[PDB]
RNA sequence: GAUGGGGAAGCUCCGUUUCAAAGGCCUGAUUUUAUGCAGGCCACCAUCGAAAGGGAAUCCGGUUAAGAUUCCGGAACCUGG
RNA sequence: GUUCUUUGUAAAGUGCCUUCGAAGAGUCGAGUUGUUUGGGAAUGCAGCUCUAAGUGGGUGGUAAAUUCCAUCUAAAGCUAA
RNA sequence: UUGACCUCAAAUCAGGUAGGAGUACCCGCUGAACUUAAGCAUAUCAAUAAGCGGAGGAAAAGAAACCAACCGGGAUUGCCUUAGUAACGGCGAGUGAAGCGGCAAAAGCUCAAAUUUGAAAUCUGGUACCUUCGGUGCCCGAGUUGUAAUUUGGAGAGGG
């Protein structure tokens, strides 16, 4: 025969136990891979004059990249694949619905010697 | 014509990886000769190869999850039948043909009789 | 046996024993939301004799409707129309409350099947009813072959077409001259006989 | 305008890439009625109305 | 609208009876489905009559 | 009144039901019994239990069968037992109303009985 | 303009802090403590809504056929860690 | 047409004597309102008010009382062509 | 103090379900006016269109609280007829069924209300196993505020 004292006259929910996941079965059965890998975000490089100019001049790299992809994927995905170190990476959508990456890559590199590597000129 | 999924299935995950890596770099070069050349029809067929290498790949895991949920009750969503919604919903063939036990009764009594009406 | 004495009291309602019973519950259940589940049957008698049994899948749920007539919408009173028509208010509603309550608990609970209702209480304000349901998923349900017809996909949302006891009474299926308009179809005879019917050979 | 959204720009780089004429190749097919592009789009007798 | 010796005639036309016409051009092919059915349903069934 | 109560329960609690365990006790007693002496209704003795059910003991006070009835002070539906004073007294039984149905339901291995 | 609730046969309406048990900030506990537990803190209670209102922080020179306070060079600042 | 299990001191059906024979209420029904119907002193439906019985109740197309008769058995429910 | 019950909650709890489309046909709600009446209000158009809710391959209805007044038939649905009939109707314009009969097709049943009381005999779920569109065992639970067997009116039950 003993009762409760509450300082404040306002009830609330009690905190009680919050149970986590436990499932029965998966809600998918096998695991997406990775949607947008290196080779999905570099899909072709860009070989007009202009980004040709920028290649032999500012050391700059110029890639047509999936519009999904971010700065960061495309430093990765550079990295990864030409085995290149990479500053500033500049972005933008053309007037085609297609992205455009100008990736300027360090002074020890020379992003011509990567271009006639990589096949174009 | 490129690969063939009867000679894939014979192989295991890490060497269709390779595979796989193998023919995108393969793309990519092409890629880069079909803008510096007037045409290149060969992107189709390794374009396809990646298809049929990944086809085989999704095949293999699921039948490893099918395995594993091997004669269990609740499989996943994607593994059950499709068969249509109407269908996964109202009665199984069980609790269609389940008869309460009077009824049982009255069937096995009284079932219908073959008659003939000559003599 | 005790659900015959409970149909003899409960028929006797106003009593001073049940009257006081009315009361009680009445607020009670006003204080209550408008649709809000019960976790037992009030009259467990009634329930019974309308098919519900006390095991897993069968529900209770209690529901408010509001009382009295339907006031014809039409902003400002106008119908725009001819003065059969003009009436706003003295108009009844070819339906029941009873109905208009299991429409709002099966809409409410749509995994669920109404299977019927029953008055329990009522005031100047609202009457209040109690629907049983039927979890037609639920695989007593699914098994118990005395119920396994609630499973069926004809029998979705019966308050809804009128399949219900207090719906087929609202549209005026039973047998006799008194019922020849609406014995099968009010709609149905009506199209029959306003059909014209011409044969290949005629007159 | 020249600040869009996205949204905007994804529909005009569509109408850019339709707004040619026809392959030539395609008059020379076998059961042709195709002589000509319907479905151009001038920027003076046409809004597209986004 | 009313004219010389003639009998009055009470035709019941003035509603929309046009859109609940019924032709039986399915006389014959409904006999045709209903003598099917029923040797159908002698063969499925039995030898009961 | 709680010392009566006592008194009550103990006297019940003597006469409690079955439980799962014992009734496959005595059923594999029974089992055996129909084999070796094949005596149907005579291997296992009579039970003295107590008796349940509202059904079952308004059926009982019919038939002038029950020696003592117990009844809650509870159920909130109280239709379901308020007819009982009257039964048992036309019928001659003695009754009380004790408090709880959940006493009730312990010593008869529910949850909630009403009546005993 | 949701929610809670209430209306409405219903499409939906009201209303946005309400007749709601409408949550989180830290602390210890510590090297069983995962994050529970001994505690104490708070009361308000969605979301949308302004390329002219509020608002962290950049300038110069040069450069293209056509881009630039966005690129190159140089010189700075803010935020977060 | 074949083959394996006989589940079964289980279940069902049939005759005579006797004692019983539970049968659905805010419902039926009535008054009023409105709507509807070929339904006419009110066919059905609905709202409000009143509200039953048990050798009873409904129906028997002119309202009412009295006496009879005939025929079904509501207010719970499933079901192919 | 400890452990129950009742009621009520919360959980990204385990497992499920509802939504929307289509909408010719179907079940309902809601609901006009044009028009006809040589005007027009009742009426008629129409218990229609439009609006809303809800289903299936058909739906609904359905095994009498029926029809009848017969020497009595006997669930429902549909066709031929009854019938432009009885009846309604500013008895004006107009509206307007049903029983019998002939045929197609045919099919019948289930609950509640009963103490099993010498034995909740019933059921979901979880787990282990298996000849796994389900079965057996074991364990929590639901449930006697009544789950199974038995009986539904044509009958039927308890005894002998």
């Amino acid at each position: 025969k003993a009762l409760k004292v509450r300082t404040s006259a306002t009830f609330r929910l009690p905190k009680t136990l919050k149970l986590a996941r436990a499932p029965k079965y998966a809600s998918k059965a096998v695991p997406h891979y990775n949607r947008l890998d290196s080779y999905k975000v570099i899909e072709q490089p860009i070989t007009s004059e202009t980004a040709m100019k920028k290649v032999e001049d500012g050391n700059i790299l110029v890639f047509q990249v999936s519009m999904k992809a971010n700065k960061y994927q495309i430093k990765k995905a550079v990295k990864e694949l030409y085995e290149v170190d990479v500053l500033k990476v500049n972005t933008l959508v053309r007037p085609n619905g297609t992205k455009k990456a100008y990736v300027r890559l360090t002074a020890d590199y020379d992003a011509l010697d990567i271009a006639n590597r990589i096949g174009y000129i | 014509a490129g690969v063939k999924a009867y000679e894939l299935r014979t192989k295991s995950k890490e060497q269709l990886a390779s595979q796989l890596v193998d023919l995108k770099k393969e793309l990519a070069e092409l890629k880069v000769q079909k803008l510096s050349r007037p045409s290149l029809p060969k992107i189709k067929t390794v374009r396809k190869s990646i298809a049929c290498v990944l086809t085989v790949i999704n095949e293999q895991q699921r039948e490893a999850v099918r395995q594993l949920y091997k004669g269990k009750k609740y499989q996943p969503k994607d593994l059950r039948a499709k068969k249509t919604r109407a269908l996964r919903r109202a009665l199984t063939k069980f609790e269609a043909s389940q008869v309460t036990e009077k009824q049982r009764k009255k069937q096995i009594a009284f079932p219908q009789r073959k008659y003939a009406i000559k003599a | 046996g005790a659900y015959k004495y409970l149909e003899e009291l409960q028929r006797k309602k106003q009593s001073d024993v049940l009257r006081f019973l009315q009361r009680v519950r009445v607020w009670e259940y006003r204080q209550k939301n408008v649709i809000h589940r019960a976790a037992r049957p009030t009259r467990p008698d009634k329930a019974r004799r309308l098919g519900y049994k006390a095991k897993q899948g069968f529900v209770i749920y209690r529901v408010r409707v509001r009382r009295g007539n339907r006031k014809r919408p039409v902003p400002k009173g106008a119908t725009y129309g001819k003065p059969t028509n003009q009436g706003v208010n003295e108009l009844k509603y070819q339906r029941s409350l009873r109905a208009t309550a299991e429409e709002r608990v099966g809409r409410r609970a749509a995994n669920l099947r109404v299977l019927n209702s029953y008055w329990v209480n009522q005031d100047s304000t609202y009457k209040y009813f109690e629907v049983i349901l039927v979890d037609p998923q639920h695989k007593a349900i699914r098994r118990d072959a005395r119920y396994n017809w609630i499973c069926d996909p004809v029998h979705k949302h019966r308050e809804a077409r009128g399949l219900t006891a207090t719906g087929k009474k609202s549209r005026g299926i039973n047998k006799g001259h008194k019922f020849n308009n609406t014995k099968a179809g009010r709609r149905k005879t009506w199209k029959r006989q306003n059909t014209l019917s011409l044969w290949r050979y005629r007159k | 305008a020249a600040q869009k959204s996205f949204r905007i720009k994804q529909k005009m780089a569509k109408a850019k890439k339709q707004n040619r004429p026809l392959p030539q190749w395609i008059r020379l097919r076998t059961n042709n009625t195709i002589r000509y592009n319907a479905k151009r789009r001038n920027w003076r007798r046409t809004k597209m109305n986004i | 609208a009313i004219s010389k010796n003639l009998p009055i005639l009470k035709n019941h036309f003035r509603k929309h009876w046009q859109e609940r016409v019924k032709v039986h051009f399915d006389q014959a092919g409904k006999k045709v489905s209903r003598r099917n059915a029923r040797a159908t349903r002698a063969a499925k069934i039995a030898p009961r009559p | 009144d709680r010392n009566t109560a006592a008194e009550t329960f103990k006297l019940f609690n003597k006469y409690r039901p079955e439980t799962a365990a014992e009734k496959k006790e005595r059923l594999t007693k029974e089992a055996a019994a129909v084999a070796e002496g094949k005596s149907k209704q005579d291997a296992s003795p009579k039970p003295y239990a107590v008796k349940y059910g509202l059904n079952h003991v308004v059926a009982l006070i019919e038939n002038k069968k029950a020696k003592l009835v117990l009844i809650a002070n509870d159920v909130d539906p109280i239709e379901l037992v308020v007819f009982l004073p009257a039964l048992c007294k036309k019928m001659g039984v003695p009754y009380a109303i004790v408090k709880g149905k959940a006493r009730l339901g312990t010593l008869v291995n529910q949850k909630t009985s009403a009546v005993a």
